[PDB]
């Protein structure tokens, strides 16, 4: 199969690394500058869940496509040309989450 | 015809939601997380050899499966059906005493065909359909 | 406490049923007729590891992966999960 | 139950969870958000409205088509009542004011009208009764407005046994009346305390979070024929709390004690206008008392609901009485006050 | 029409178009039924209406998918998980050996089917003898 | 440049950016479609088709239209090759139920076997 | 002729009644549910039956065009009248 | 009058044009169709793209200056799915062009902007609705879709209704987002007719 920039895992791992670091770097700017109803702790914790999230591919084309994703998502968060309506929809503060154990799915909905 | 146009029964006495004995002697109907409790209260209670469930008819081969284990666990070899199938001699084991052991393609494969037990033009009506074909198409004796 | 129900799985052309092929083609008659209230359950299929399921009462079972065996020990393994 | 009642749903607006509920005094405050979280979940709410149509306007977007419908009324007569209530599963009354009028006063409002819902609604035959009360509402209190809260505690009652009197404490949020009487102290330049804020505690609680509350009390059946009384987690000293609030504000922040009978005598003389009052005696009188120590009752943590406290969302609220030269600073640069369980 | 006016509680399954379900044939061939229409008011599948019982239960029941009910019916029977697929059988012999010294007798009395005319293959198992279609269909029989 | 030498299963979950619900609670028929049996045409049954396990739809508590809770059981999906859609299947990571392709079988069918002196293939009308 | 409901609504000629345990009325609370007056059951046995002087007929429900395409019904069966399939008005044989 | 007219010289002469370019770029052109409607498909290989676009501008016997439509069709039965199209258009010569190379959603395709500024929007379209990286773009931030939209939505395995919905509240005053339950279902209609509709464009088995 043909590559995107890395040849092998661990150096699209160093730039997820360099990701995470412009966007840690970045989130407090993006917190203080976008009049936020936030702090920056759980900020950088949905930052960091949001890593684990995808945290399961070990696949190098996969992970080089999820840098370009996390660098659109970085672009649209140095400038604003992302909101305050946009920039945090990843918390669902307004939609409820979808329950785990077996009785209360049995409860909602045929799933 | 049976099957097809059964589907107007899907649509009409159609049980909805759980119904429960009122006290005073009707059913009315309640909410799962009431019924399943007294199901529960009323299952922990009696366990061992009086706890029996008679399936049949219209039912999965995953309900049965989920059933078998909810009272294998409670110990119980209680599982009883609709119709009656004689376990005297090799009743549930060696499965060649409750099948159809020659395939329905091969029922056009037969010479001589013997029907003891029922007529097939209301009883697997289907099956008196590749009887006729195969009685049709080739010599066949039915008996 | 006791052998609620023995399911003896079987495939039809691989060679490593051919031992519980052998004890369901000569040694299964005796077994079923001295004690028939017990239901030695045949179910056989196409390419499976061919197993016993001997489950025991209150839901817990016992899997003895009954592959390549020979014409010798085949019922001394049930009825060794029979005794035990 | 009927065939049409029966949930069916994800959980956006346009499932079904037939909670068909009449929503009584939903044009105000804690109706909005109520009326949010009910047509978030996918329910047929009926609003009685009051008020011309424009006030009532803004509750139209809260769910699917259909699922919200609003009632002309008025609450002289326990005809459009019972015009309203007849057709429901729940009925959730919301009513009140803080301040008393020429028209109603504060025992008619608190009392006769709760009343009139409920035995309109009883003769109707509904299945639940929510009824929203004051946290400190008691016989005894010094309080207009409490005493009045706990006579119709016992109409309520008295009228239908299986009434859920819910008690929320003091309630913030994007248009409050708590946390704005604060923040229009502001323009008076010296915020006035009864001996200086400490001998008085308050426990605010999140608007969100008792909408949730009131909405999964609509659906939990071990909470039937209970009275349950709503809480923040963190009490708060008052004057700690004047502080915190003109801290993330950041105007200054000179306080001041004059007594309560002067205090009164203020309150009185702002409260006699004919248009709506930035305070009244029993608006003063309501936020210069002590709270209840939390025993012996059920909350907010066994609705399944988590209450969120001060220091998490009232940046939501204080950005808009909030000065250019610290309009962007955060939550965790200003200290947090002090949470006092004396 | 029958189990459920004489019945303590009710709980309501799907039906045979509303459950992704397994069934055998008299061929011993078991298929799948995907769910065309979920069932209507309350009414969850028949596995997981077991497994919620045994959730309210004190019985740990080793369900989470309908994956692990697949599991679970190759682990007690691997027939009913290979669709479309009649699994070839034998052993006829033994089981013959076996019924050969059951000492059981017929006795005089003339078998036959309870569907011997044409009026009551439109009525049975409860969805037939519920529907308005097959109601007509033995009203029309019957004149 | 150099190729590069991996060899794992393809998951697109994060570039098609689906819920994680949508993958882990849903399973995927692949399969040639039924013949519709008051039609004679075989022109539906070339291609292999794809659809999602039917999710919960109800009525509209105004109207009474069909409100489904699930965004995928609208959709159907065209392949031609059993293997490629189970490569689409195995890319697009959901839980694959595949269904054979059955053809009709050759019956030898003649207008003169209809019409036979000792076989019982005599038509009674015409 | 509008029938009403037990409740006190009317009733469509599609046999739609709203029951009394329902809380789909609640929209129907001081605002008129709409129930068109002249019934399509009704409003057929109004007209009498058409005389066909042949066996076969065929209508076109009136203005060519305007009405519906021209079907040529049977007017053999004398003990029931035949109906337009596209109308529903109804031709007897002459004779 | 029915049937439109055939002027085949444009057939014969654009499909010497067709065996021209397929002669004349050995390396990168898979193969070239000829249509019934006077126009070439010339499908090429993703790694050479860029020979084959400044050929086909730069060149005074091509000279195809004009880009005019870039864009994917989703096709899941392929091993590569996505079949990008590059329609160019001669001012000089009256005359147009299909280039058609393939992509992997995994695969790349090395970016036409230094041969063509009109691809500077096109492939980031193109990134946005299919979903394929474009090598050494200046930009390629994403242009149609919303600000955070997971999803590109073009393609085959992406639905119609999508999958966020935006609704405001009054809890956050936020237009937020929400997961898409319809209020109507769209009736999916199988306009697909069960007879065989074109002899000449019959799959063999
Ligand atoms: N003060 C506080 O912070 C707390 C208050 N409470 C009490 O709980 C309830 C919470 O509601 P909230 O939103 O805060 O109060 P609001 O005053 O903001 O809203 C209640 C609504 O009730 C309506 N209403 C009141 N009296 C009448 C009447 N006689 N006739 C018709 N409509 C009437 C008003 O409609 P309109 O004016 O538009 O016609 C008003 O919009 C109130 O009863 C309140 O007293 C509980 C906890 C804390
Ligand atoms: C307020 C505004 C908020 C705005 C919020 C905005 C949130 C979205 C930001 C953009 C998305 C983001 O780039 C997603 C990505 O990088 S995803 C892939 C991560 N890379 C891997 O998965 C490869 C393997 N790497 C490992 O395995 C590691 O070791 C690990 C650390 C994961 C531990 O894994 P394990 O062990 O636990
Ligand atoms: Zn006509």
């Amino acid at each position: 199969v043909k590559p995107i920039f890395s040849r092998d895992l661990n150096e699209a791992k160093r730039r997820v690394r360099e990701l995470y670091r412009a966007w840690y770097r970045e989130v407090p700017n993006t917190v203080h500058l976008m009049q936020l109803d936030i702090t920056v702790k759980q900020g950088r914790d949905k930052v960091r869940e949001m890593f684990m999230k995808n945290a399961h591919v070990t696949d190098p084309r996969v992970v080089d496509l999820l840098v370009i994703k996390g660098k659109m998502e970085l672009q649209e968060t140095i400038k604003v040309w992302k909101q305050r309506t946009h920039v945090m929809r990843f918390f669902h503060e307004t939609e409820t989450p979808r329950p785990k154990d077996f009785l209360s799915k049995f409860y909602m909905g045929h799933d | 015809d049976k099957t097809r146009f059964a589907y107007d029964g899907l649509k009409r006495q159609r049980l909805t939601e759980p119904m429960v004995r009122n006290e005073k002697g009707l059913l009315t109907y309640t909410s799962w997380e009431d019924a399943l409790s007294r199901v529960a209260g009323m299952l922990q209670n009696f366990e061992g050899n009086a706890v029996a469930a008679i399936a049949g008819g219209l039912v999965d081969a995953e309900a049965l499966v989920a059933l078998k284990d909810l009272l294998n666990k409670v110990d119980s070899d209680n599982l009883c059906t609709e119709e009656i199938f004689p376990t005297e001699g090799a009743g549930t084991d060696l499965r060649s005493n409750y099948l159809l052991n020659t395939t329905i393609a091969g029922v056009e494969e037969a010479d001589v065909v013997l029907l003891v037990g029922t007529n097939p033009r209301f009883e697997a009506p289907l099956f008196n359909a590749r009887i006729r074909k195969s009685w049709l198409h080739n010599d066949l004796k039915v008996a | 406490l006791g052998l609620r129900e023995i399911r003896v799985h079987l495939c039809q052309r691989s060679p490593g049923s051919q031992g519980v092929r052998d004890f369901i083609v000569q040694r299964y008659v005796e077994l079923k007729k001295a004690h028939p209230n017990l239901p030695i359950l045949i179910r056989e299929c196409s390419e499976v590891q061919p197993k016993l399921w001997a489950r025991y009462a209150f839901g817990q079972e016992k899997t003895v992966s009954l592959n390549n065996l020979s014409a010798d020990e085949v019922t001394r393994a049930m009825q060794n999960v029979l005794s035990g | 139950l009927h065939h049409a009642v029966i949930p069916h749903g994800k959980g956006g607006r346009s499932s079904v969870s037939g909670v068909v509920a009449t929503v009584f005094g939903a044009t105000g405050f804690l109706g909005r958000y109520v009326v949010n979280h009910l047509g978030r979940m996918g329910s047929q709410v009926i609003i009685p409205y009051r008020c011309d149509v424009y006030d009532i306007m803004h509750l139209r977007l809260m769910g699917d088509l259909g699922q919200l419908t609003f009632l002309e009324w008025d609450a002289r007569d326990k005809d459009s009542i019972r015009k309203a209530v007849q057709h429901s599963n729940v009925v959730i009354n919301l009513i009140g004011r803080e301040w008393e009028t020429r028209n109603f006063d504060f025992e008619d409002v608190f009392v006769n009208i709760p009343r009139a819902i409920a035995q309109a609604s009883k003769e109707a035959g509904v299945e639940r009764f929510i009824h929203v009360s004051h946290l400190n509402a008691s016989m005894k209190s010094s309080s207009k407005s409490l005493r009045s809260k706990a006579v119709g505690e016992k109409e309520v009652r008295s009228v239908f046994p299986e009434a859920i009197i819910i008690r929320p404490s003091d309630i913030f949020g994007r248009e409050d009346r708590f946390l704005n009487h604060f923040a229009n102290y502001r323009w008076f330049l010296a915020v006035p305390l009864v001996s200086l804020g400490f001998k008085t505690v308050k426990q605010p609680v999140y608007v969100a979070d008792v909408s949730k509350g009131i909405v999964n009390a609509t659906k939990d059946p071990d909470a039937v024929g209970k009275t349950f009384a709503f809480t923040g987690p963190n009490r708060y000293l008052l004057f700690h709390l004047v502080k915190y609030i003109f801290g993330m504000t950041h105007r200054t922040f000179i306080p001041y004690p004059l007594p309560l009978f002067v205090y009164s005598w203020i309150g009185k003389l702002f409260g006699l206008s004919p248009f709506e009052p930035w305070t009244t005696k029993d608006k003063v009188e309501r936020i210069h008392i002590s709270d209840v120590m939390p025993t012996d009752l059920p909350g907010l943590e066994d609705l399944g609901v988590q209450p969120t406290p001060l220091e998490l969302k009232s940046i939501e609220v204080l950005r808009r009485h909030r000065t250019y030269r610290w309009l962007s600073s955060e939550i965790e640069e200003t200290k947090p006050a002090k949470t006092v369980n004396y | 029409d029958v189990g459920a006016p004489m019945a303590d509680v009710i709980l309501p399954g799907a039906a045979y178009t509303e459950k992704s379900a397994t069934y055998v044939n008299t061929e011993g061939r078991a298929q799948q039924t995907k769910v065309a229409v979920t069932p209507p008011g309350l009414a969850r599948e028949d596995w997981k209406i077991i497994r919620a019982l045994s959730e309210i239960a004190g019985i740990t029941l080793p369900y989470d998918t309908l994956d692990q009910v697949r599991n679970r019916l190759e682990e007690v029977s691997p027939n009913l998980v290979r669709y479309d697929d009649i699994e070839e059988t034998n052993y006829f012999q033994q089981a013959s050996e076996l019924a050969k010294l059951v000492n059981q007798e017929v006795l005089a009395d003339p078998l036959v089917p309870p569907q011997l005319t044409i009026k009551d293959f439109y009525m049975t198992d409860s969805i037939s003898r519920a529907s308005q279609t097959m109601a007509k269909c033995v009203k029309a029989v019957t004149e | 440049t150099q190729l590069i030498t991996v060899d794992e299963k393809l998951d697109i979950t994060t570039l098609t950016g689906v819920p994680e619900e949508h993958i882990k609670t849903r399973k995927v028929r692949i399969f040639v479609p039924a013949r519709n049996n008051m039609q004679s045409g075989v022109n539906n049954t070339k291609k292999w088709k794809m659809e999602f396990d039917t999710r919960e739809r109800w009525e509209n508590p105004l109207m009474g239209w069909a409100s489904t809770a699930d965004p995928l059981s609208n959709m159907v999906l065209t392949f031609s090759a059993k293997e490629d859609a189970i490569a689409f299947a195995e890319k697009n990571g959901w839980s694959y139920d595949v269904e054979e392709k059955k053809v009709p079988k050759p019956k030898s069918k003649s207008y003169g076997a209809n019409f036979s002196w000792n076989k019982r293939t005599r038509v009674s009308t015409k | 002729g509008v029938q009403v409901s037990p409740s006190g609504e009317k009733i469509t000629h599609t046999g739609q009644v709203y029951d009394e345990k329902d809380y789909r009325r609640v929209r129907f609370v001081d605002r008129q549910k709409e129930v068109n007056e002249n019934f399509a059951i009704d409003l057929i046995a109004q007209q009498p039956v058409n005389e066909v002087e042949h066996r076969i007929i065929a209508c076109d429900g009136g203005g060519g065009a305007l009405g519906h395409p021209k079907v040529y019904i049977n007017l053999d069966k004398e003990t029931k009248t035949g109906t337009c399939g596209y109308c529903g008005l109804q031709f007897k044989q002459h004779h | 009058p029915t049937v439109r007219p055939r002027s085949d010289v444009t057939h014969k002469q654009l499909s010497a044009f067709g065996e021209y370019v397929a002669e004349i770029l050995p390396k990168y052109v898979q193969q070239v169709q000829v249509s019934c409607l006077d126009e070439l498909e010339i499908c090429i290989h993703p790694d050479g793209v860029i020979p084959t676009l400044t050929f086909l501008r730069d060149h005074t016997n091509a000279q195809f200056k004009s880009l005019a439509d870039l864009t994917a069709v989703d096709v899941p039965t392929r091993q590569n799915r996505f079949e990008i199209v590059y329609n160019l258009l001669s001012l000089r010569f009256n005359s147009r062009i299909r280039v058609k190379t393939y992509a992997d959603e995994l695969t790349p395709i090395d970016s036409i902007v230094s041969v063509h500024i009109a691809a500077n929007w096109y492939e980031r379209e193109v990134w946005d609705m299919f979903g394929v990286f474009f090598f050494n773009h200046p930009d390629l931030r994403r242009i149609l879709t919303d600000y955070g939209f997971e999803g590109h939505p073009f393609r085959k395995d992406f639905p119609l209704t999508g999958y966020v919905e935006l609704r405001y509240d009054d809890e956050v005053k936020r237009v937020v987002a929400e997961p898409v339950e319809l209020a109507q279902e769209f009736r999916k209609f199988d306009l697909n007719s069960p007879w065989e509709a074109f002899p000449a464009y019959r799959q063999p088995p």
